[PDB]
């Protein structure tokens, strides 16, 4: 079966039709083998090795036609029997004392769910799941409980670009939290938020998780035109707390965008008065 | 007399099957180029969205442009020199074309502006803020400043001085427009703005631009029972995009409808054009039946403190098809009406109208009436005139070209002198200017050659010792 | 759920007929459709928010639907077929639950009496299925049901006895008029003619009795003022009919001479609505000179006191340029604002109708107005529309100030949107301009779209943003989107999902999104050489199955807005199809072209999936069809789909004359 | 079409055959199909032996579409089969149609001599 599907694959998607007649003999080869009724082999072979070959999002040829597509409807039961209810919206309390269950682990790469088996799952589970990791930063003390769920070491450098993404993302939800109001409450929820938002890149930085260039670029790119300038004195606190932490060890370059992100976010003629 | 000049046909574009009809545009430059595109559907979409590039010394050989757009092309516009072309169509994606290596054979775009899922009704340059008024009456006055005179207009978006800001604006079908600026560099300012809380359907707008640095834009719904709004554009750069800022002007209602006698006729409004781009107190109106149209001029002149009027309205017409303005500015006194009409000088007075027929009608600005009909011997669906007026260039509901010739006498016959001060006068235009005189060789005849080289020659003599310094090329 | 939210006063037999086609479009089982029809109901009715939408639901569902259950036994064994849907739904304890919470009273009782009292289900049956849902519900204010099927017989009774105004007795019109002047008296016994189908007669007679009175007699002051009441309180019962039900139930569309009511003509040239848009200068705005000149002069004089005989039609058309004569007079400043409040007194004091045309006049001239000249207009505006007048009420002031009030804010809302303008009259309209003012339309097309598909259901106000849309994008621009939005789907339940969906989104107006979709979508997608990449398997199978539902639903042969759209435009079809029985209907051109276009693609030469795509649409439309689109399809395709490989024969030969030998020839060489 | 190979060679052929057409199956395409009829006053009357021609005829061999059911329940007919397969089995690569034409008419010939 892994062979006659790989070998039809060869053939152009456009071809005359005085010759299909003749080329329709290796789908009636396939529609014998996919037969469940003359049980030649389990169904969760064919249908394993076809996922193998078609992976979910991409169309199946057009010679072999709904023969195939059909089939991986049939599977649709079962997976639903392999599928907790409401597992997206499910959220855990962040503790220190590790002993991580495995259910709560991520894929590093694409930040999925780990599946088991090639079945046609829900549509659900196959978006990434930015939610969970966003709830887990948000908490403060919530240092191992990322690097555990990410599959991290804190051992070796890495360099996650999800990672960055996420704390970009953050860190602009913040700065538009900080521009939406500040005015019913002094604190508002703020400062400690800030110095936690602070606290945390410190260490995620450091360990060469992330990078600084990228990580100021990004955020360029997605505070450029959005207009949110509120609590910028914040978000150049959390700069000067990047430069200051570790000028020695590197060198001038990796902060030369700081410079066009201050004239960006602070677009003035005049004196800013003390 | 009006004539054909010449039809040009491609074979094998013909014969199309299951193509459902698409509107076409075409735009003449300021060099003999034309810029168009054709209904094709001959075993390709993509031959339906090119870009049709012809040069009138050589019609036989034509540039094909493959643009790369997903829907069909609305409209096609020009630069002030005929160097960059814009062209638009739905689902935004609007391109500024560059000639490549100064070859007119080549073409790329670097530049664009996109808005997605709104299809764009409206597409015109900035204004550079520079034009001339010409009078007939003297002709003769042996100096160029004194025929041809600077009216000083003002330009938009002046930035470090007299220098313009080069840009475009559009407007999409709902109440949105878009405004992009380009730096000397290949930096470009896009912003997006609506036009007031009231949205609704714009089928048909208009641009033009007013003394001061104001846009006036005109929208119509197309129902011919709901009033035509006109709203006022100011644009401003502050240091970093290109704001705008929109008000309310007052609008007006369709006529022919209040005659309480029939008026189930003409229910839909299908042209709305101003009478002349930077001239935003006229404009044109024309609304059609299945059967039956009618055009009207409306003006905002001063008797509310403003008022739409009726200036003309002709007596009864076949299905309006093309509709087309004149490009030379005339003076429009009233001192030169009288010298325009008792000598046949007609070259800015003529507005040109296309029927569902072989027929195509010159009709006169002020009042609409019919002075030159041609028949040929189908129906045009776009057109276009050019700058001194002598020629226009139409596309069928076929594959073929058109090309007519308009004299200015028009049928009525003229001495041998008059005609020769025309056309000196004519040629000293594209002299000033950097204009081509393609459709003025055109009309001259074989043997009055002498004569106007002769003229020419003493017309190029005594001048003010600084012409003759940098019109010798051209005279030559 | 369509049929419900928007034309709940159209003629029961599009809805059965449409409801028939459907069952008949795909096989579908009798309880199954039927607990559908009831889920459907059920759910419609529990999301409608508070206000005059939860009666105007409530009727329908316990109104309307046996009506259409009539009819199918009519048109039709279906007794146990109700009784087993109706056994299936009572299983659905939480949404029966949560129905019968929102209403305060056991909904299920009162539609399985309503149900027994038209014979559908048995006696015994009933008994039963009423002691099944006690047992499962085991586990003073009257309320709106009870209202709604108490109060019917009285609309009936009302309409029965108006006809002869009650023996010509003036005192019991009053006190008639008052007792369903009360507290939601009109709206229910609005929404019982509507539901019952019965609401032209009501207003016809409405309109009757409004004619014969605005001209009057002599009377005294006592029959004066009875006279000026009934004129009043006709006119406010008029304008919120037009207000609420539309503008197609009160114009007659069929009225034979030249005495038309006046009342129509101000309808049709004076009130703003949400189609039309009034010209300030139009002829019926300038009557005469001498007629307004008397009621300016009464209104500056004194309380008009001459109400004993006024012409009330001649006075309501010269208020217009009345008004627009102080109004001059006032921006010229030669008038003092103390005088604007008598003037504003006087209309507001005893008859409020004035005010009313007032308000519609000044707004229709206001629309025109640039924007640095408006604001004088709107402060006298509000001030006709300001707190309530006192001391100069005859009787019954409540509710003829709370009607004046909604229909001022109807008919006013649209400009106060304008501008930065509010009054607070005191919600009426909770579907009013809800698309984002700023942001694109595809955006929340595509986002609603994938919204409507994840949830599996359509929502109303789904359904009025989707119409809005429409209404200002075009159809083209529609279905060439959801379309396109169709394409991006790889699984098969998803895209038949979506196709199911599209059927009755596109059933807003059927034939042009028909005719658009086949003259243009289709064609340009099976022509295009790099555009049958997408056609694959799933997505061309529904889009087949959609094209083929489409196009002989509309050969089988729904909005005002729709309707005016329609008709606003023109398209010379001729030119747009040449063509190589009537060939005048653009169907037949289309069809016949696209048959002759799909056997041109199955004859042709290097076939690939647009092939498929075609075979897929002769199977689907043989398939489909009971025995009718296939007698413009081509004779040679007969063969040609014989020779790219019976039933598909027979049923496509149509028993021509030439078909028979055709057929016959086909069919012997196989 | 019909190429200019295949219409010069059913031009040039003996007027014992008369080749056409085949009413059914595609035409005007590089693969053609042929249905043959047999008039030899010196031979019976034997199945039509239809024909499929590919693309670009020269340089390659053409196929014959077996029907065994046609030429069996009759041992005169499934000896002509026989002795066809024979036959069929003896041509070298690269034949054309002509010579397969003339091997039938022969076999036919060989079949009726062996008969009697």
């Amino acid at each position: 079966l892994k062979v006659i599907l790989e070998k039809i694959l060869t053939i152009p998607n456009t071809v005359s039709s005085a010759v299909v007649q003749q080329l329709l003999a290796a789908r009636e080869v396939i529609a014998y083998i996919l037969e469940r009724n003359a049980c030649l082999l389990p169904a969760y072979f064919a249908v394993t090795e076809i996922r193998k070959l078609y992976p979910e999002g991409k169309l199946p040829h057009w010679l072999l036609g709904n023969l195939v597509s059909d089939f991986v409807d049939t599977f649709r039961p079962t997976a639903r029997i392999n599928s907790i209810c409401g597992r997206c919206s499910l959220l855990p309390v962040v503790n220190n004392s590790g002993a991580i269950c495995n259910s709560w682990k991520l894929d590093p790469a694409t930040l999925r769910f780990p599946l088991k088996g090639l079945l046609p799952y829900d549509k659900d589970l196959f978006e990434p799941q930015t939610a969970l990791l966003r709830y887990v930063l948000e908490q403060p003390y919530s240092r191992d409980m990322v690097c555990n769920m990410l599959g991290l070491n804190k051992q070796h450098k890495q360099r996650c670009p999800v990672l960055e993404d996420q704390l970009v993302d953050l860190v602009v939800y913040a700065m538009e939290r900080s521009e939406t109001e500040e005015k019913f409450d002094d604190g508002g929820t703020s400062q400690l938020l800030w110095q936690h938002l602070s606290s945390q890149l410190i260490f995620f930085v450091l360990f060469q998780f992330a990078s600084f260039p990228h990580m100021v670029l990004s955020l360029h790119q997605k505070l450029a035109g959005r207009g949110l300038i509120k609590g910028r004195d914040h978000l150049m606190w959390v700069l000067l707390q990047f430069i200051s932490g570790s000028i020695q060890k590197n060198a001038l370059a990796d902060f030369l965008p700081v410079m066009k992100l201050f004239d960006l976010l602070y677009p003035e003629k005049e004196y800013i008065p003390v | 007399m009006m004539d054909l000049a010449y039809v040009c046909e491609w074979e094998k574009w013909s014969k199309s099957t299951h193509c459902p009809s698409v509107p076409l545009a075409c735009a003449w430059s300021c060099r003999n180029l034309i810029a168009f595109t054709m209904d094709l559907r001959s075993d390709d979409q993509d031959l339906t969205r090119m870009i049709h590039i012809l040069d009138t010394e050589h019609p036989w050989d034509l540039h094909s442009i493959p643009s790369e757009h997903h829907e069909a092309i609305t409209c096609l516009e020009w630069d002030q020199s005929g160097s960059r072309l814009l062209s638009a169509d739905a689902d935004g994606q609007i391109k500024c074309w560059s000639m490549a290596d100064h070859l007119a054979n080549s073409w790329e775009s670097s530049v664009g502006s996109l808005v997605e899922g709104d299809p764009i009704v409206a597409l015109s340059w900035l204004h550079n803020g520079v034009k001339l008024a010409l009078h007939v009456e003297k002709s003769g006055a042996s100096s160029f400043g004194e025929k041809f005179s600077r009216v000083k207009f003002s330009p938009s978006l002046t930035l470090f001085g007299g220098k313009p800001m080069e840009g475009w604006i559009a407007v999409t079908v709902s109440g949105l427009v878009t405004v992009s600026l380009l730096k000397p560099s290949g930096q470009v300012l896009t912003s997006t703005e609506s036009l007031c809380r009231l949205r609704g359907r714009v089928a048909l707008a208009d641009i033009a631009f007013t003394g001061g640095g104001n846009i006036v834009v005109a929208t119509a719904d197309g129902s011919s029972a709901s009033p035509v709004q006109f709203y006022k554009v100011c644009v401003s750069v502050v240091s970093e995009k290109c704001r705008i800022d929109t008000e309310i002007l007052p609008s007006l209602f369709m006529r022919c409808t209040t005659d309480l006698n029939r008026k189930d006729k003409f229910p839909a409004i299908t042209h709305l054009k101003f009478l002349a781009r930077d001239m935003s107190e006229q404009v044109l109106l024309c609304a059609s039946s299945q059967t039956s149209s009618i055009v009207e001029c409306w003006s905002l002149r001063k008797e509310t403190i403003l008022k739409w009027r009726i200036l003309s309205a002709t007596n009864d017409l076949d299905r309006v098809s093309a509709v087309a303005l004149p490009k030379l500015p005339i003076s429009l006194t009233n001192t030169d009406l009288k010298v325009a009409s008792d000598t046949q000088f007609y070259p800015g007075l003529g507005l040109a109208l296309a029927f569902h027929d072989g027929s195509v009608h010159i009709v006169h600005r002020l009042s609409l009436q019919t002075m030159a009909v041609f028949y040929s011997s189908v129906h045009l669906k776009a057109m276009q005139l050019s700058w001194t007026s002598l020629a226009l260039v139409g596309i069928d509901s076929h594959g073929k070209l058109s090309v007519l010739r308009l004299s200015p006498s028009m049928g009525h016959p003229l001495e041998v002198g008059l005609a020769l001060r025309h056309l000196l006068f004519l040629l000293e235009y594209c002299m000033v200017t950097g204009y081509d005189w393609w459709d003025i060789l055109l009309h001259v005849q074989p043997s009055m050659v002498q004569s106007l080289v002769e003229k020419l020659h003493e017309e190029y003599t005594r001048q003010t010792a600084a012409l003759q310094q940098v019109l010798s090329t051209r005279i030559l | 759920l369509l049929e419900g939210t928007m034309n709940l006063t159209g003629e029961t037999q599009s809805l059965v007929e449409q409801l028939t086609m459907v069952k008949r479009m795909q096989h579908i089982p009798t309880p199954l459709f039927v607990l559908e029809i009831w889920k459907a109901c059920f759910v419609g009715l529990i999301e409608s928010p508070e206000g005059t939408e939860e009666l105007k639901w409530t009727a329908f569902t316990f109104l309307k639907i046996p009506q259409v259950l009539v009819k199918l036994k009519k048109y039709s064994d279906f007794t146990e077929d109700v009784n087993c849907a109706f056994e299936f739904l009572l299983k659905l304890t939480p949404l029966l639950d949560k129905a019968d919470q929102r209403c305060n009273c056991d909904c299920t009782n009162f539609l399985l009496q309503e149900c027994g009292k038209q014979g559908l289900l048995s006696e015994a049956s009933v008994n039963n299925l009423m002691a099944k849902r006690k047992a499962d519900r085991e586990h003073n204010i009257q309320p709106n049901i009870q209202l709604i099927l108490r109060a019917e017989p009285t609309v009936t009774n009302i309409l029965k006895t108006m006809d002869a105004d009650h023996s010509k007795s003036p005192e019991g019109l009053l006190g008639v008029l008052g007792h369903m002047l009360s507290g939601k008296s009109l709206d229910l016994l609005l929404a019982a003619a509507a539901a019952t189908g019965k609401l032209k007669s009501f207003a016809r007679k409405f309109i009757n009795l409004n004619e014969f009175t605005t001209y009057g007699s002599e009377e005294s002051t006592k029959p004066a003022s009875v006279r000026a009441l009934l004129f009043d309180i006709s006119f406010l019962m008029l304008c919120h009919v037009a207000q609420t039900y539309g503008s197609e139930v009160i114009l007659s569309e069929s009225r034979t001479g030249a005495e038309v009511p006046f009342f129509e003509t101000w309808m049709q040239t004076c009130m703003p609505e949400e189609g039309k848009i009034l010209n300030p200068d139009h002829p019926c705005f300038r009557p005469d000179s001498t007629k307004v000149e008397s009621l300016v002069a009464l209104l500056n004089n004194s309380s008009e006191m001459k109400l004993v005989q006024m012409k009330w039609h001649e006075a309501c058309l010269s208020i217009s340029a009345a008004i627009l004569e102080i109004l001059n007079a006032w921006e010229n400043g030669v008038l003092a604002f103390e005088s604007i409040q008598k003037i504003t007194d006087n209309i507001k004091g005893k008859v409020c109708s004035l005010a009313v045309c007032a308000v519609a006049w000044l707004v229709a001239h206001v629309r025109m107005l640039g924007l640095d000249e408006r604001e004088k207009s709107l402060q006298m505006i509000r001030q006709l529309a300001g707190p309530l007048f006192s001391e100069n009420t005859l009787q019954f002031y409540n509710e003829r100030v709370v009607i004046m009030n909604s229909i001022l804010e109807r008919m006013c809302a649209d400009v106060l949107q304008q501008t930065a303008t509010q009054i607070k009259f005191p919600d009426t309209m909770p579907y009013w301009n809800l698309l984002p003012p700023k942001r694109p339309i595809k955006e929340v097309l595509t986002d609603i779209f994938a919204k409507v598909l994840e949830k599996g259901w359509v929502d109303s106000r789904s359904i009025h943003i989707f119409d809005t849309l429409l209404h200002m994008g075009g159809v083209y621009w529609f279905c060439n989107n959801l379309i396109k939005e169709l394409l991006k789907e790889t699984r098969k339940e998803h895209t038949l999902r979506a196709v199911e969906l599209l059927y009755s989104i596109f059933c807003l107006d059927m034939q042009q999104v028909t005719l658009v979709l086949l003259g243009h979508i289709l064609p340009g997608l099976l022509t295009d050489s790099s555009k049958w990449h997408s056609l694959m398997d799933p997505p061309g199978t529904a889009l087949a199955k959609l094209a083929v539902w489409c196009a002989l639903s509309s050969y089988s042969s729904a909005s005002t807005r729709q309707k005016k759209r329609h008709r606003e435009d023109i398209e010379d079809y001729i030119s747009l199809f040449p063509l190589d029985v009537n060939m005048r209907d653009p169907l037949n051109r289309v069809l016949a072209n696209l048959f002759l276009l799909i056997s041109s693609i199955l004859g042709s030469r290097t076939a690939g999936p647009h092939t498929q795509f075609v075979q897929w649409f002769m199977e689907e439309c043989v398939d489909c069809l009971e025995q009718s689109v296939l007698q413009f399809m081509p004779f040679t395709t007969v063969s040609e789909l014989v020779k790219v490989s019976k039933v598909v024969l027979a049923i496509t030969d149509l028993s021509l004359p030439l078909g028979r030998q055709v057929a016959a020839k086909a069919i012997a060489a196989l | 079409s019909i190429p200019s190979v295949l219409q010069g060679e059913v031009a040039r052929l003996d007027p014992k055959f008369l080749v056409n057409l085949d009413p059914s199956h595609c035409s005007n395409n590089g693969t053609v199909h042929l249905i043959c009829k047999l008039d030899d006053k010196d031979l019976p009357s034997v199945p039509p032996l239809e024909l499929s021609v590919p693309a670009d005829y020269p340089a390659q061999s053409p196929l014959w579409i077996d029907r065994q059911w046609q030429y069996d329940a009759n041992p005169f007919l499934q000896s002509v089969h026989r002795c066809m397969t024979s036959r069929l089995l003896q041509l070298p690569d690269k034949h054309s149609v002509t010579a397969l034409l003339n091997t039938w008419a022969q076999s036919v010939h060989q079949a009726c001599l062996s008969a009697a």
